[PDB]
């Protein structure tokens, strides 16, 4: 049940 | 002008991976390689579709790394599963120890993070010098080269299964769940949606890493 990636670090 | 049956170890006629335009690679035949310019360019015709005219860093190997040739740093392909599997590039972050249970690490160049086995990985031919400077999001491109240079300090948040903490998505911080613990990876569970993420356990989207990092004296 995965989610999209929301990367390595916040959204700037 | 400019021909070469071989370069090093690429020979043309050897089987190779490549790099299409939607990022995802496939296994062709290395069918020229020819220098143009400041380097060399290589000639792959497909298995399934196509051809493409490629630079060093958009080929890899047909073979699986030996045990103990990669490092922290190095360019790969590696095995991406959802559900399918597609191969996608990126830079291995960890190699295999025990608590690791002996697989890769590998940081994607989309930024996705998830351990493979040495037989999910393929090394990139030709890589750049400092391995990041072709990753596409500057962002992953930044973190990478920090993550790399910084290598083997890596700061982690220690968390157990059933920990609340919120992380952050999108630019939005979510109320989450620690479901899982393996390696530097933490399984977590974003309550509102019910759906999970593996994520570094040093990566800032984990409030008690921001936290950590954020302050200051
Ligand atoms: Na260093």
């Amino acid at each position: 049940a995965r989610k999209s990636t929301g990367g390595k670090a916040p959204r700037k | 002008g400019g021909e070469l049956s071989k370069d090093g170890d690429l020979i043309v006629s050897m089987r190779i991976l490549g790099k299409k335009r939607t990022k995802t690679w496939h296994k062709g035949t290395l069918i020229a390689i020819q220098t143009v310019g400041p380097g060399k360019k290589y000639k792959v015709k497909f298995d399934n579709k196509g051809k493409s005219l490629l630079s060093g860093n958009h080929i890899a190997y047909d073979y699986h790394p030996p045990a103990d040739k990669l490092y922290v740093g190095s360019r790969v392909v590696a095995k991406y599963k959802d559900g399918q599997v597609w191969l996608y590039a990126g830079i291995v972050a960890e190699t295999p120890n025990v608590k690791n249970k002996l697989r890769f690490l590998i940081f994607f160049d989309d930024g996705y993070a998830s351990y493979v086995t040495q037989s999910e990985l393929y090394p990139i031919c030709r890589p750049l010098k400092k391995t990041w400077e072709d990753i596409e999001d500057i962002s992953c491109r930044d973190f990478i080269e920090e993550y790399v240079t910084a290598y083997p300090n890596r700061p982690m948040v220690l968390l157990k299964s059933g920990q609340l903490i919120k992380t952050e998505w999108e630019g939005t911080w979510w109320k989450s769940r620690v479901e899982e613990v393996d390696g530097s990876l933490v399984r977590i569970l974003f309550l509102d949606d019910k759906r999970c993420e593996w994520i570094y356990r040093g990566s800032t989207r984990l409030e008690p890493m921001f936290s950590m990092k954020t302050s200051s004296a």
